[PDB]
């Protein structure tokens, strides 16, 4: 769904960034959850309760791991991005979905 | 981090009512002394002449 | 005296809304130096030791 794809986009961004930093090898693509909170905060907003937003974020992440894209948080609240994302997020899908998103903006406007 | 705090909105709302039945007064001789020293200083600072 | 006036209730209510909106604040930098000097003087006077 939409918001899930939003998170997907954020993840893929981090994925590609680290892939550059480390080469396109195995999945040492690790992120710390706290870093997502700022980024996602801009779009879904801020219900003014850090715990509430963490509940939201983890609910999303969970749902993603249902699609197999992400490991759930470890002891250090870090997760690794499943590489399957990149194929879910190849430029072709990005462009198609982006066109559809522009279409939706047009319909709403 | 689970430590709840008060938004400024609540700060204001409280400051409206706890100083409502007894709004501790400001029209006070000490307040006048305060203003007087305030001017004593502000003038002397704004007076460029040696 | 045939001339209307503002009950104190109005004074408090008005000084409330003004502080409320997010225009720039009631107090400002000098306030700090103000509490500073007044505290100095208040202590010095309050001190009974000659």
């Amino acid at each position: 769904n939409l918001e899930q794809s939003l998170l997907v986009a954020i993840l893929r961004q981090h994925f590609v960034a680290w892939e550059q930093e480390s080469g396109t090898g195995a999945s040492q693509a690790q992120i710390a959850i706290d870093d997502l909170l700022p980024q996602l905060q801009i779009y879904l907003g801020d219900p003014g309760s850090e715990s509430k937003e963490r509940t939201r974020l983890l609910t999303l992440l969970d749902q993603l791991k249902g699609h197999g894209l992400v490991t759930s948080p470890d002891a250090h609240e870090r997760i690794v991005i499943r590489p399957i994302i990149a194929h879910l997020a190849d430029p072709i899908n990005l462009q198609a979905l982006l066109a559809w998103l522009r279409e939706q903006i047009a319909q709403q406007t | 981090d689970g430590r709840i705090f008060a938004t400024d909105a609540l700060e204001v709302a409280i400051t409206f009512v706890e100083s409502l039945d007894n709004r501790f007064m400001t029209s006070t001789a000490s307040r006048l002394s305060t203003v007087q020293r305030e001017i004593e200083n502000l003038e002397t600072r704004l007076n460029p002449n040696p």
